[PDB]
């Protein structure tokens, strides 16, 4: 019932820039039991099962190769990837956590610049 | 924001 | 005796839907119907006796927790006991199980006996 | 390493079932939930239902509750799940995920190709 | 006994409209006239003593449910048991049946006896 | 002694506007001042001792319904006892009623004895 | 002894803004804190210990009021008793007061003893 | 004994996130888990028996001011003495310490015993 909006569909950056990538629900996630924002970023390879990439949509994970942090908002979330290289072309998609029922983004797909 | 209807039922209560 | 024993079950992700209370051999009784909270499952009804089991000792606290979480709606770990009350007339009707505890669950991950 | 080792792709006819099954090891089976995935071509992912492997409380999404149904078993350690009354709208890939207590799912499957024509 | 067998009675789908708490003969007692939500049927009047009937020893916990679906507004079904009561100008004012029980009526199905 | 009698007095259209709780010879009391919901008549108050006069057994549930029409500020009709307080200075401050009974009121009517 | 005796003192149109529970020498307690209406004044803490002064019996009428004004945060009028409990670091934490009654402050003037 | 004595603890800026009622040796048990009202620290644990411990005479005056700062969701001050129950499943599962009061933070600082 809580809906993701993600966005850009498809992207293409050159090598050496800063990559931005957006997000959106239809509700808060913030939960002000836990005092944390339920959202995370995976990453998937073509062909590969999806990686961990952000716990609570602003700490990465243990092998995280220096990615961004999500702007700790209440239902809007940037910066996902970072310093684009030749083997970081993949799917990145979302996801919350604020219940049982896990809803997952649309998708984003890098590509190169011509 | 809590949901006052608890808090409602709390204080009236017994 | 303890709420958390290996004997005793858990549904987590709950949410109580239907109250009742009345009185049987003398003593008085309510009862709680639960439906999961996330899309689908079984409903499992539970409830104790004020003068019956073990866990009479408990009846005037369980009372007051299961009528707080009827009436936010929100979602509960419920600990039951399995083929408690022996009432044909009265199991056959509303379940065979005893209300032992009512843990708090966050977004994810319950607050409770395991 | 924790890994989750899932079967190799199916190919049946509509109307038929097919179980797809999860293996895990590494770990105390009855530690994480293991929830069940779909990704149809889109890329886009939908969950079916999840699972806990203790006491086998799951819950079905509104929408596979009549097509699918989940089955743990704690002396294998794997998980199972079912698909009845295929049509050809319900050609995906099938991941299985596991929750770890941060809220998160870090170990993922390998992939299931499910497809149904005649 | 229980407030779900053939001696007794009930009117399912009902909804508290009134509560009156008073006090006799050095007991005190509480009295619910339950009326439909779609302006139907004859409204049907339940009482029950704190020390003066067999429905003794429930007295708090129906009170504490009587008032709370009081308030509630909801749909309930409400158990009566017929005949108990003997002081005549008693029953010229509110009513002659017990009142037993309070369940939780939903729009297809009803939490309760019958 | 009961709620209905003659010799007991009744007030209509009653809105309780305070509320005090505190304590007169080793027992506690409360005094609520009920007010028309109208502008008409002068506000009338009815104490309630806890173990000092025949309407005993009822300071409980008389101060648990007292708190809730007093919250809710429902119309009700209440019913009291005249000349029973008589300590000087405990008269002179609120009255010398006792509080005997609370029946809700209706649009048209009200739930109580006649 | 009377709640609106001459030796006891009382503040007017206060607001309790601070509830502390706990317990001292096997006995629960409750010390409010309350300001002024418009934050003038000084804040006065307010004990009430269950069995330990002669205001014993309305330990429990006292705290279901001093928690239903604390939540709805209104006007009331405390009445004390100072110079009770000489244990020298109690004072120093709370006060030499023992809460003895709560009056509810109506817009111009209060319902209790002046 | 005193909740402030100096063989006490204190964790102010804490929030009650979870709420577990439960029974352990016929005896009702409540416990809370206390994460900081900024999401950092560790989750303190603290729960209370009912007869068990020599804070046993506050056990029904710290489960009703639990559940109603679980309600508000407000920030508080938890009063913990460490090292009394010595069940391992217990421990393991909830925590070592003991609820022995429960104060309430303001914007300046938290009123009670330091």
């Amino acid at each position: 019932d809580i809906v993701m909006s993600q966005s850009p569909s498809s992207l293409a950056v050159s090598a050496g820039e800063k990559v931005n990538m957006s997000c959106k629900s239809s509700q808060s996630l913030f939960n002000s039991r836990t005092r944390k924002n339920h959202l995370a970023w995976y990453q998937q390879k073509p062909g590969q099962s999806p990686k961990l990439m952000i716990y609570w949509a602003s700490t990465g994970e243990c092998v995280v190769r220096d990615r961004f942090t999500g702007s700790g908002c209440g239902t809007d979330f940037t910066l996902t990837i970072s310093s684009v290289q030749d083997e970081d072309r993949a799917v990145y998609l979302c996801k919350q956590s604020h219940n049982r029922a896990l809803t997952f983004g649309c998708g984003t797909k890098l590509e190169m610049k011509r | 924001f809590y949901d006052a209807r608890p808090v409602i039922e709390l204080i009236l209560s017994k | 005796e303890w709420t958390g024993d290996n004997t005793n079950a858990y549904y987590s992700d709950e949410v109580i839907s239907e109250l009742h209370v009345g009185q049987i051999d003398t003593s008085p009784y309510f009862c709680i119907k639960t439906v999961k909270a996330n899309g689908s499952g079984t409903p499992v009804v539970a409830c104790a006796v004020s003068k019956q089991s073990i866990w009479a000792p408990s009846f005037k606290e369980l009372l007051d927790q299961a009528r707080y979480f009827y009436s936010t709606g929100q979602s509960v770990r419920i600990h039951v006991q399995k083929n408690i009350w022996t009432y044909p007339l009265f199991v056959n009707t509303f379940s065979a199980n005893a209300l032992v505890g009512l843990s708090s669950c966050s977004a994810t991950q319950c607050f409770g006996p395991k | 390493e924790i890994q989750s080792q899932q079967c190799g792709p199916e190919l049946v006819k509509p109307g038929s079932s097919v179980k797809v099954s999860c293996k895990a090891s590494g770990y105390a089976f009855t530690n994480y939930k293991a929830l069940g995935s779909k990704q149809s071509h889109g890329k886009s992912l939908e969950w079916i239902g999840y699972i806990d492997p203790y006491n086998s409380d799951s819950s079905y999404n509104q929408q596979f509750k009549d097509k699918a149904t989940l089955t743990v078993d704690k002396s294998s350690s794997t998980a199972y799940m079912y698909l009845n009354s295929l049509t050809s709208e319900d050609s995906a890939v099938y991941y299985c995920a596991g929750l770890e207590l941060t809220g998160t799912l870090p170990y993922w499957g390998q992939g299931t190709l499910v497809t149904v024509s005649a």
